[PDB]
């Protein structure tokens, strides 16, 4: 979950390893693009990336300084629209957003749902269910993870 | 630190 | 059992002559709800009507007595009890024969012989007798004399019009009054929703859906695991029938028990 | 109408239709190679003989549980009948209920009990009026200065003079001091007509 | 051949009795086989060309 | 067989707000009406095709051979008069406006009966509840009796059954001692069996000397 | 002499002729004490 603004948690990482040995899951969410890589590889001990919010049309915000290798991958995704909500512009109306990711069988699963909150000062007590979006049908044993924050 | 997770969390589960 | 399947329908056929007994069993049931109904209600052979005057001595019985405003054509406590085709697998539900109309009916011809005959339209003959002599003579069969009623007649009218109208308000106020008609109707769903879940429950088989046991796997082994099936269904289905049986005689219990009492109160006064 | 013993042969019917159902199922196949155990003794290896033959006895254990659980339900209705029938013995042979409908349509007069095949028939005698006749009826009559009521009995007319007659027979009687008694005045029974009563 | 030879088969006998006897079971068979799947799915540079 | 769903049913139009992203649709018993269109993105519902049963309604072999047969539950436009009545398509009997004595029950009140109307035909009614007997109640009007009719009614009440008792390990097993020995296993049923067959037979007796023997001296 | 495949049916302890005088002593009973004999 993330309540307090926006545009920080613009990606996450997935692996049990992360010493290249199983494929990773990269759910950065930059300008005007989302695509997802399940490539096998190791990057580094601290994924560090800063916004660069950049306004133009046609930049690349996800530097190269994430990862230092890359390998054959298995799946990959070029959807358009960003996986990622809107942000509201108030005085005290925030944006409130919650993702259900989750790992069965072979499917990932990444639930996921938007909510504005009424109160700046009040905890959010209030109950939103969270339907799927997207399915990847890719199946690998993972039991850590790495938020990616900006 | 630490918080609660008052109720929030709950999905649709399968799509039916 | 078996639904589309034809190779289930012919093992079924060897498991003996179990269904035939279970549709003998229902069609038992069904008849004696009916015959229920019929000792109850059917008591009288002449239909009654109410006078036109509705002036009984003093006594309102607008609130018993059937309403002609409503198209429904039944009285207004009968209303208030009433307001307190799905073939989804094999199990169907019978209408029963006497509709509601004819048990208001019924009912109708019932308060008007206890009205203008009282108890003579239960043992013969209906022989006309006013309400006030009706109830005096009432009085007379539990030792008080009649004098009482003739000289406060109008107490025992406004203490009778306040007991009927206090009545509809206790049925009101307290929606847990019908315990028994809903618990029963609570019954019957709760025996039909476990009798349609109990299909999608796996008694041995790799699934529980017949055409997949068909197509996945080799006939030899699909009869095997039909066969466990079909047990355990016809186990399922015996255990309800045999559930249906019992609280048919508590049913049956229930409705003779309920005729004996529309026999000894309505059409007579009993002393016990 | 030899169909007046309904109950008596739809009992006997059920136990012979339970009885040839009971002995019919042990024909039936309930996973074997056929019905006969000499002949899955014999076919077959002992092995799977074992195997087919604890299918064929959990099917006939089934049948005959399905068949004394009928039994004890059928029993439970007849406990329950003979109990009524002895009560209707205790209450209409031994004596002359008061109960409606009990004892059989109408004001029960006697029952003669017979025997029967597995039941008990009664011959109730009822007391059924008819040739009914409309009259003129009244609460109470009014006196000089004081109310007579019926004692046993309803004041009827015939158009012109006023009797007391029995509430099941008519027997017209004249109006005396014998069958009535006096309760106050003639100033709060409504209906109340005035007549001479007979000292 | 009828349903009065029906009744005389469900029951054992032949003299039947005056009333509603149940015979059997009806249950209208499917007619048409619609199987309909998802929309386009792939479609091939065919255009262009032509 | 939409997108997989594998069912046989009558697939009407609906009114169901899908959410966007549901696919299938089912009910309260696990079963799966509501299917969504893999193309037309349109929710039609699946309703069971019609079935029921079939009973045939007949007055006798020994009066006539015309029989009718009633199909509970269809609807007449899914299969000589066809009347719908709550029940069932009747098919087989004309409806006559008149009311007789319910002779075969049909169900929801409507009963039928083999008559020679004006020519013997199944005929199908509304039962009727008796005769309207409208009671004169003037205010100073009674009616007394003056003759009576002693009448000697007849009841039918069972007393007892036919006591049963079954030999269990003769019943189940033949005369195969091979048999014998796996009943062993199946546990104490036999004899649970015998002992409420016994109970029953002995209430059976307690039910005839309770209705039977009542009086203790025997009068001629 | 009736026997099946196991199942009896076991003779009635009182015999109809038996029921029948119990038929007969109550008639009697009830022609010449009434109602006196069952109290």
């Amino acid at each position: 979950a993330s309540t307090e603004k926006s545009n920080i948690i613009r990606g996450w990482i997935f692996g049990t390893t992360l010493d290249s040995k199983t494929q990773s899951l990269l759910i950065v969410n930059n300008a005007t693009n989302v695509v997802i890589k399940v490539c096998e590889f190791q990057f580094c001990n601290d994924p560090f990336l800063d916004v660069y919010q950049k306004n133009n049309k046609s930049w690349m915000e996800s530097e190269f300084r994430v990862y230092s290798s890359a390998n054959n991958c298995t799946f990959e995704y070029v959807s358009q629209p960003f996986l990622m909500d809107l942000e509201g512009k108030e005085g005290n109306f925030k944006n409130l957003r919650e993702f259900v990711f989750k790992n069965i069988d072979g499917y990932f699963k990444i639930y996921s749902k938007h909510t504005p909150i009424n109160l700046e000062r009040d905890l959010p007590q209030g109950f939103s269910a969270l339907e799927p979006l997207v399915d990847l049908p890719i199946g690998i044993n993972i039991t850590r993870f790495q938020t990616l924050l900006a | 630190s630490y918080t609660n997770s008052f109720t929030r969390g709950v999905y649709y589960p399968d799509k039916v | 059992i078996c639904g589309d399947s034809t190779e289930c329908s012919n093992l079924l056929l060897q498991y003996g002559s179990f269904c035939t007994q279970l549709k003998r069993a229902l069609t038992g049931i069904a008849v004696e709800q009916d015959k229920n109904t019929q000792e109850v209600f059917a008591q009288v052979k002449q239909i009654y009507k109410t006078p036109p005057i509705k002036y009984f001595g003093g006594f309102n019985f607008s609130q018993i007595l059937p309403d002609p405003s409503k198209p429904s054509k039944r009285s207004p406590i009968e209303d208030l009890l009433f307001n307190k085709a799905q073939k989804f697998n094999g199990l169907t539900v019978l209408p029963p024969l006497l509709t509601d109309e004819m048990i208001a009916q019924y009912t109708s011809a019932l308060l008007a012989g206890t009205i203008t005959s009282g108890w003579t339209f239960g043992a013969g003959p209906a022989l006309q007798i006013p309400f006030p002599m009706q109830m005096a003579y009432r009085f007379n069969g539990i030792g008080v004399t009649q004098n009482v009623l003739y000289e406060n007649q109008k107490l025992i009218a406004n203490q009778f019009n306040s007991a009927i109208g206090k009545i509809q308000d206790s049925l009101s106020s307290t929606p847990s009054a019908l315990g028994k008609l809903q618990d029963v109707v609570n019954h019957n769903a709760q025996a039909l929703n476990t009798l349609v879940k109990q299909l999608s429950s796996k008694f041995g088989a790799i699934s529980s859906v017949l055409n997949d046991i068909l197509s996945r796997l080799d006939p030899p082994e699909a009869e095997v695991q039909i066969d466990r099936l079909i047990t355990g269904r016809l186990q399922s289905l015996q255990t309800y029938v045999t559930q249906q049986l019992i609280r048919a005689a508590e049913i049956r219990a229930s409705a003779n028990l309920a005729a004996t009492k529309m026999s000894e109160c309505v059409l007579g006064q009993s002393k016990r | 109408t030899p169909s007046a013993l309904g109950k008596l042969q739809d009992v006997v019917n059920h136990n012979a239709q339970a009885l040839n159902t009971l002995v019919k199922q042990l024909s039936s196949k309930f996973g074997a190679i056929s019905s006969v155990l000499n002949d899955i003794l014999s076919r077959l290896d002992p092995p799977e003989a074992e195997v087919q033959i604890d299918r064929l006895i959990t099917g006939r254990l089934q049948s005959l549980q399905t068949y004394v659980t009928q039994q004890l339900i059928r029993a439970a209705e007849i406990r329950a009948s003979a109990n009524l029938a002895a009560t209707k013995m205790s209450e209409c042979v031994l004596g002359q209920s008061k109960r409606v409908d009990f004892c059989g349509k109408g004001y029960h007069l006697m029952s003669f009990p017979q025997s029967a095949p597995h039941g008990v028939v009664f011959l109730h005698v009822t007391y059924v009026p008819a040739q009914e006749k409309n009259f003129t009826t009244a609460p109470a009559i009014c006196h000089d200065g004081k109310a007579h009521f019926p004692r046993e009995g309803v004041f009827v007319s015939n158009g012109t003079h006023w009797f007391v007659t029995q509430r099941n027979f008519y027997e017209p009687q004249i109006i005396t001091t014998d069958n009535t008694f006096v309760s106050g005045n003639c100033d709060v029974v409504i209906g109340i007509v005035n007549n001479t009563v007979y000292d | 051949l009828d349903p009065l030879s029906e009744t005389k088969c469900t029951l054992k006998s032949f003299t039947v009795e005056k009333g509603i006897y149940q015979t059997s079971n009806f249950r209208v068979q499917p007619t048409e086989s619609i199987v309909r799947f998802p929309n386009i799915t792939n479609l091939c540079p065919f255009h262009e060309v032509f | 067989n939409f997108n997989g769903l594998t069912g046989t049913g009558v697939l009407t139009e609906s009114n169901k707000k899908f959410l966007p992203f549901q696919q299938f649709g089912r009910d309260i018993a696990d079963t799966t009406d509501a299917v969504r269109d893999p193309q037309t993105l349109e929710i039609l519902d699946i309703t069971p095709c019609s079935f029921g049963g079939v009973s045939v309604i007949t007055p006798g072999t020994n009066t006539s051979n015309q029989v009718a047969v009633l199909y509970q539950g269809v609807n007449c436009t899914e299969v000589s008069n066809v009347f719908q009545t709550r029940a069932g398509c009747l098919i087989g009997a004309e409806y006559v406006n008149n009311s007789y004595e319910c002779d075969i029950p049909i169900g929801a009140g409507i009963c039928a009966s083999y008559q020679t109307q004006t020519s013997q035909s199944i005929i199908a009614y509304t039962m009727s509840l008796g005769a309207e007997n409208s009671v004169a109640y003037s205010n100073n009007s009674i009616a007394i009796p003056t003759n009576f009719t002693i009448s000697v009614t007849t009841e039918i009440l069972p007393v007892s059954m036919t006591k049963t008792s079954v030999d269990c390990t003769m019943y189940i097993c033949g005369d195969s001692t091979e048999c014998s020995n796996l009943l062993l296993q199946y546990g104490s049923f036999c004899t649970q069996l015998k002992r409420a067959l016994t109970g029953i037979a002995v209430e059976q007796d307690k039910n005839t000397q309770e209705v039977f023997a009542q009086v203790k001296q025997i009068y001629k």
